[PDB]
């Protein structure tokens, strides 16, 4: 009987994919071909945030557009001052390989992990003057990749197997686990009416999630090689994915399938960030080749090189108000531009 | 978190003493600390201040040639060395903890204190009202004048709120006008201009009954005010 | 210029640059290396002897060892999948990477070795192979009862190496096959990198105790060659 | 998305040839690099053959080498494998399998347990 | 005192090489300092050595080398009598600086290529700045204890060129102090012959470990012609510029003074050549150092530059 | 688990869809109307922005 379902799953996906296909009427790229082009888009480094002894892997800005958290493979978290260079705290690690970092929107916590299957919680505001562990969330059978936090007691995160998980920090348990994808989940994004949430996975395939239901909605497959980030969008009806075929793509909620492919001959290495402007209309990608290119989400064409880095880059952010990205790369440095 | 102050006594003029504060329950090595007294029925005022790393000492012009300050942090101890006592230096001395940082609050503890009998280009800050008679359940508008301007460039304005109660150590109350400070009710509030300021209290019950000082944070040397009390 | 505060804030982060600059001074002073390897193989065993000698989930597992005063820390995952096309990424920056064998289904370790090799960001980094459980070996040729020709067509068509050094005691049989083994190790070490990073192949016993001090020696070599070849002299 | 087809099997007297073909789509097949790999009954995944993108680095297994053909053909989109002088060792489940990422000279993780851009089979066996 | 100088032929060859060596020491000099300076990306105790010495090479350089060539072309300079005890003390204090540089610089390759482990934890920055201390203070207290006080004179009167005449100037030493300057000058190059020796017999160790592992005999050969080759053009330069200088004071001072006047300059002036190439020897024959070069005067100097190399 | 896939699967099909003009012109209509407030896309002068020099 294993074959009759199969015979059944096939024609039932094929009923999926025609259906795709009438849905759609004409091309986004036809639709804005009479808007003008968004011009040259030059952007110069204003600071450059040094003292990590080793690579850093993720960023995250804070709420205020402010403070900002990254995390490094010797062993540390630190908290920059944006606006004048200087450092507010220094964390130790208990695991010195660390892959995610995360900002509370409250300003209170922070949050990371790698390796050791852990996702610890640190209080910032405690009563004396030191940064300590609050939390060890240990539920986990692979690797922490992206952790996102929803409010002060709730925390989803995804790790190396396909599972996905939601947390609740007061007692450290696990309330809902979402399952289905085949390959390591790399990525995670939340909405901002904070009701869903996408993934990425090294399957070629992304993933739309309901929080409180806590089963898949949606499934996209566009892609030829793993995902490694997916940045959403400012409206929330659609979003971005980076993937190691040097593409990105670009999705929507509604019409349930692929809208545009942003890519050019002369790049061949991967993507490993991915990020928004204030306005939507900027897209921007982190590549391999150590630059990170500009792209018109209207028009596929590119409108600037962020290069000045001397190694890969690993994390990208956007602040919220929208003044300034931020980059950071495997040479230890951060870079703020503008 | 609990500081608590050896020494004091009687001495005659021209001796000497040292006094220790204590600190235990926080971390000691990273938090800068001052020392204040307060005069028999006088206001607050500011004698001295050591940084986190002992990289930085002020004193107040009226001790600076006599009073020296120092801290020993494996033993979590501070402690500051008297010499030459006039017969003005009779208060009771508290020493108070900060730490600077982008956001924090400093001014945020005050010990118990001790007491000890003996047998310029300043910022001056006016508390207009001595004494404001009121009863509970309106609302007070206690208000403070500075002779410059307290407003800086980068934004902040640096001014302070403190309430004592009749017998015990101040406490902070608002810190930079418009923030309170960490569990204090949510009736206080604070607003001014960068010249004069003012507080707001929504309601009064018994426990608001005390002095309300002030404090500016501009330029080093630190001047409270007379104060204004609610009986 | 700048206020009171902002003053003592500066003083606190030149503060914090002075803890970092000391703690970097441990961090350049302590050698990592990465252990790879099969179940099949005695690495569990390896890393028990060191250990002996000198948390349900965990992904890793570290163990610290000293030998002649210096440092050297020692990871080996735990709890991860079976893919490894992810993670494998974090030890782009180790000293050296110890892969162990069981010498004594020899082709997929041969296909390990050569994709850990090969990897873009595995580059510049050099190899420590264990061929480990040579008694076992040289127990199981002897017997006879199974010939590896099978599995190995080219072994009948090959002699020892002249510059091999067998035991005074044992017998040629199991020389021959042992430098077979090395020889088809070596063969994908020898055809890339030129020059970038080196394998150092040993004879080795997860009874032994001389472990400590090979991995001393061949970190040791290849610190020296990367200095020599920095200063333009080799 | 990417999918990959088998093709080919059959039960074959011993000493037979038999050809097995893999239909791919859904990625650039002139930018990967392509495998065969098969299951055994009662053993797990090993790897065979496989074949560089422009069809110069041709590597065999020892145990089928000077038995077995690879080959590719980029225009029509398809991996093949001819096998002659078969014996009833190699009756397995024949999988073609593709590298992750592209113009890389390696791949990682072809024999997993669980590998998104394997084929669904081909089942083959050598009898009397 | 002379009314002609004895002057040279007219043909300014000679003069024209010497200036080019005054350029190139001040200038290469310069270079050196402000790329070790600004980059900030090669702060380690082992280029520290190397801006010291860069500097002691340039401060030698700008004072004493154009009063030098005057001195040396013309046999006769007009730069006053109360700067001739300057000159010299500058003269005297700064070259062997250079030597004294050279000693740790030689000792600090030598702990990094034989004890490539414990390298870090031995030569801090306490170590480096301890000879920078060291070297300094022994030069100077050695010229001032014998030049400033006059004691290279005592009783030695056969020379007529200087400390009988007004216009002339010298500094021959006396059969007393020569001993000195030989040891002074030995030492550091028995030390410096010493260790390179190691460092090209470790190099051959390591060339034989690598080759045989992947003809044979001819093979290591090319290998050793490189190594071979840097150590002999790094002890050659050295070693040919100082030795005439000592020889040929040695042997003025053991017998009577019979050297011709103008043929000390061409020694004094080829010590001098030595200080001038040996930037070119130790920053540009490396590519880190050519990059920080080429960045800086290409002028991608300004906006934040952090580049490694 | 090939019922728990199909089941899934099936979920996902009978689902509401809108012609993709209408979200393209979504799309648009939002970026343009944000399009003033957007500092990367129009840099403000060097007088308000915090990261000057």
């Amino acid at each position: 009987e294993l074959d009759q379902l199969r015979q059944e799953a096939e024609q039932l996906k094929n009923q999926i994919r025609d259906a795709r296909k009438a849905c759609a009427d004409a091309t986004l790229s036809q639709i804005t071909n009479n808007i003008d082009p968004v011009g040259r888009i030059q952007m110069r480094t204003r600071r450059t945030l040094r003292g990590h002894l080793a690579k850093i892997y993720a960023m995250h800005w804070g709420t205020d557009s402010r403070l900002l958290v990254s995390a490094s493979q010797d062993g540390k978290l630190i908290i920059w001052d944006s606006y004048t260079t200087n450092k507010v705290h220094a964390i130790p690690l208990r695991s010195s390989w660390v892959m995610t970092c995360a900002y509370a929107p409250s300003g209170n916590y922070v949050a990371c992990g790698g390796l050791d299957n852990i996702c610890s919680i640190y209080n910032l505001k405690t009563r004396e003057g030191n940064v300590r562990v609050s939390r060890e969330l240990a539920g986990h059978t692979g690797y922490l990749s992206c952790c996102r936090f929803l409010d002060d007691n709730q925390i989803v995160t995804s790790s190396g197997d396909t599972t996905c998980a939601l947390w609740d920090i007061e007692t450290g348990q696990q309330t809902t686990t979402f399952t289905g994808h085949t390959g390591d989940v790399m990525s995670l994004s939340l909405a901002p009416d904070t009701r869903l949430f996408v993934s990425g996975a090294c399957d070629a395939s992304a993933k739309l999630w309901d929080v409180r239901e806590g089963m898949c909605r949606q499934t996209f497959t566009g892609h030829e090689s793993d995902i490694n980030a997916i940045c959403f969008f400012p409206n929330g009806n659609a979003f971005a994915t980076g993937s190691d075929d040097a593409t990105c793509r670009l999705f929507d909620l509604r019409a349930d399938q692929e809208l545009m492919t942003y890519s050019h001959d002369n790049i061949i290495c991967g993507i490993t960030s991915v990020s928004f402007s204030k306005s939507g209309r900027l897209l921007l990608a982190g590549y391999d080749d150590f630059n990170c290119n500009v792209w018109d989400a209207l028009k596929a064409d590119r409108a600037g090189v962020l290069a000045g880095h001397d190694n890969r880059v690993s994390c990208l952010g956007v602040t919220d108000d929208g003044m300034a990205v931020a980059t950071g790369s495997w040479d230890s440095f951060l870079k703020i531009w503008n | 978190v609990q500081l608590v102050e050896s020494g004091g006594g009687l001495v005659q003029p021209g001796g000497s003493r040292k006094l220790s504060c204590s600190a235990s329950g926080f971390a000691f090595s990273s938090f800068g600390m001052h020392w204040v007294r307060q005069a028999p029925e006088k206001g607050l005022e500011w004698v001295a201040y050591i940084s986190s790393g002992s990289g930085t000492i002020y004193y107040a012009d009226t001790v600076k040639g006599r009073f020296t300050i120092s801290r020993d942090d494996p033993k979590n101890t501070l402690f500051l060395q008297m010499t030459s006592l006039r017969s003005e230096d009779t208060a009771m001395y508290y020493c108070v903890r900060s730490i600077y940082y982008y956001g924090s609050s400093p001014f945020d503890f005050w010990g118990q204190g001790t007491t000890l009998t003996v047998s310029s280009a300043d910022i001056v800050m006016t508390q207009a009202t001595s004494s404001v008679p009121v009863t509970p359940g309106e609302s007070v508008s206690i208000s403070c004048r500075s002779s410059k301007s307290l407003l800086h460039s980068n934004g902040n304005t640096y001014l302070y709120w403190f309430l004592q109660r009749p017998g015990q150590s101040p406490q902070l109350l608002i810190y930079r006008m418009s923030n309170l400070a960490s569990g204090v009710p949510d009736r206080f509030s604070g607003s001014g201009s960068g010249t004069a300021f003012t507080l707001t209290i929504s309601r009064l019950e018994a426990e608001d009954v005390g002095v309300y000082y002030c404090m500016q944070h501009l330029e080093y040397p630190l001047t409270f005010g007379a104060g204004t009390k609610l009986e | 210029t700048l206020s009171a505060e902002d003053k003592a804030a500066v003083e606190r982060s030149k503060m914090i640059e002075k803890q970092l600059q000391k703690d970097k001074q441990v961090y350049r002073a302590t050698h990592r290396l990465l252990l790879l390897g099969a179940d099949n193989s005695g690495k569990s065993t390896i890393v028990k002897q060191m250990r002996i000698y000198h948390v349900k989930t965990s992904g890793i597992f570290e163990t610290k060892f000293q030998v002649d005063k210096v440092n050297f820390h020692m990871f080996d995952v735990g709890a991860q999948r079976d893919e490894r096309r992810k993670w494998i990424q974090c030890f782009n920056d180790v000293t050296a990477i110890i892969f162990v064998v069981d010498s004594s289904r020899l082709q997929e370790a041969l296909n390990d070795f050569k994709s850990i090799w090969n990897n873009r960001w595995l580059r510049t980094i050099s190899v420590i192979l264990f061929l480990n459980k040579q008694d076992l070996l040289a127990e199981k040729v002897l017997a006879g009862k199974s010939k590896i020709e099978d599995y190995f067509p080219e072994f009948a068509r090959y002699t020892t190496p002249e510059d091999a050094t067998p035991e005074p005691g044992e017998d040629p049989r199991v020389t021959r096959a042992k430098y077979f083994i090395r020889d088809e190790f070596l063969r994908i070490s020898t055809a890339s990198g030129d020059g970038r990073h080196y394998c150092y192949p040993h004879f080795t016993c997860s009874v032994d105790t001389e472990n400590a001090r090979r991995i001393f020696n061949d970190c040791r070599d290849i610190i020296q060659r990367m200095h020599l070849r920095q200063y333009e002299l080799l | 998305q990417v999918q990959l087809q088998e093709s080919g099997g059959g039960l074959v007297q011993p000493g037979g040839s038999l050809r097995l073909s893999c239909a791919a789509s859904g990625f650039t097949f002139s930018n990967y690099k392509m495998n065969w790999v098969r299951q055994a009954p009662g053993k797990g995944l090993e790897w065979v053959s496989d074949i560089s993108q422009s069809g110069a680095s041709i590597s065999y297994t020892g145990s089928v080498k000077g038995r077995f053909t690879i080959s590719r053909d980029n225009a029509k989109n398809t991996l093949y494998l001819q096998m002659n002088s078969l014996k009833p060792e190699d009756t397995a489940v024949y999988y073609c399998a593709r590298c992750p990422a592209p113009f890389t000279r390696d791949c990682f993780d072809v024999t997993s347990t669980t590998y998104a851009y394997r084929g669904q089979g081909t089942q083959v066996t050598v009898s009397s | 005192c002379i009314k002609s100088s004895y002057a040279p032929w007219p043909r300014a060859i000679l003069y024209g090489v010497l200036g080019l060596g005054a350029l190139l020491a001040v200038f290469g000099n310069l270079l050196v300092i402000i790329a070790i300076l600004h980059f900030k990306q090669l702060h380690t105790p082992t280029n520290f050595l190397v801006a010291s010495l860069a500097c002691a090479d340039f401060l030698v350089g700008v004072t004493v080398m154009p009063f030098s060539t005057v001195r040396s072309v013309e046999s006769c300079w007009y730069f006053g009598e109360s700067y001739c005890k300057f000159h010299t003390c500058f003269d005297t204090s700064f070259c062997f600086a250079s030597l004294f540089h050279l000693c740790c610089i030689s000792i600090d390759r030598y702990i990094a290529v034989t004890d490539p482990l414990t390298y870090p934890t031995k030569f801090t920055v306490s170590v480096s700045g301890l000879c920078i201390a060291l070297s300094w203070f022994f030069s100077v207290t050695y010229s001032f204890s014998i030049f400033y006080t006059g004691a290279n004179e005592e009783g030695i009167e056969e020379l007529v060129v200087a400390l009988t005449c007004v216009g002339g100037c010298q500094a021959p030493l006396n059969q007393n102090w020569v001993l000195l300057c030989f040891l002074l000058f030995f030492l550091p190059t028995v030390v410096m012959v010493f260790l390179y020796g190691r460092i090209f017999l470790v190099a051959k160790y390591q060339a034989r470990k690598i080759e045989g592992t992947a003809s044979y005999k001819e093979r290591v050969a090319k290998r050793e012609r490189k190594a071979a080759k840097t150590l002999g053009i790094a002890m050659a330069a050295f070693l040919v510029s100082w030795l005439p200088y000592i020889i040929d004071a040695v042997i003025d001072a053991y017998m009577n003074f019979i050297t011709p006047a103008y043929v000390y300059e061409i020694l004094v002036w080829c010590v001098y050549y030595n200080s001038a190439m040996n930037p070119l020897i130790y920053a540009f024959f490396y590519p880190w150092f050519r990059k920080a070069i080429k960045l800086i005067v290409s002028g991608k100097v300004f906006r934040a530059d952090s580049s490694t190399t | 688990q090939a019922r728990k896939l199909v089941e899934q699967l099936k979920m996902e099909a009978n689902i509401d869809r809108i012609k993709v003009s209408k979200a393209a012109a979504d799309l648009m209509a939002y970026c343009e109307a944000h399009a003033k407030e957007d500092p990367l896309l129009t840099p403000v002068p060097a007088s308000e922005n915090p990261f000057r020099e």
